[PDB]
């Protein structure tokens, strides 16, 4: 026990952008998120339900146009991406809440 | 034509950016600000100023010669 045991200091979420441009790759990856509350917050359940409503998509999904999620359905119908996924990464007191997606160079705007 | 997505080809360049709600709109406004402007002035005076003073001299002279040509002494 005793001396030399630190606690974790909170981590400042910044809200910024990091764009690694590389036209040599054939599909773009994009990951956007806002700051999440973290592990213990009861708010996580509701956050997880809204995410579930947006859900995920992948080009091998059966049922495209008829999918419940408007994102997925519009995505599937207009071929706006190859895949997307919502997420809620929890860390102590903070987190990443958002979605990630993969798409053609001319679809990033629409997908966003 | 035009449009993003079809402008040109670029690879290997990263760009770090920051939300405007996270930074100040006037960082070191006078601190770095004024030095810069002096620098820019210095960078361009020798190219911009000379024609203007040349006009200025021709302006004040030309004016004096006009006024002083319309008086007479002997003859």
């Amino acid at each position: 026990d005793e001396d030399a045991v630190p606690t974790l200091s909170p981590c400042r979420f910044t809200g910024s952008q990091i764009c690694h441009r590389e036209d040599g790759l054939p599909l773009a990856h994009v990951a956007i998120a806002v700051e999440g509350p973290g592990w213990a917050h009861p708010d996580n359940v509701a956050l997880q339900v809204a995410n579930a409503i947006i859900g995920h998509y992948d080009c091998t999904y059966g049922g495209g146009a008829h999918l419940s999620s408007p994102l997925a359905s519009i995505a599937a119908t207009n071929k706006l991406c190859q895949s997307f996924q919502t997420f809620n990464i929890c860390y102590a007191d903070t987190g990443l809440l958002g979605a990630h997606f993969v798409c053609d160079h001319m679809s990033i705007d629409d997908m966003m | 034509g035009r449009q993003f997505g079809h402008l040109t080809r670029v690879r290997h360049v990263i760009t770090y950016s920051l939300s405007p709600f996270e930074q100040r709109a006037f960082p070191h406004y006078f601190s770095k600000g004024i030095p810069n402007v002096l620098r820019r002035t210095r960078a361009c005076i020798l190219r911009v100023a000379p024609p203007f003073v040349a006009f200025y001299l021709v302006y004040t002279w030309g004016t004096q010669e006009f006024e002083k040509s319309k008086r007479k002494n002997p003859a």
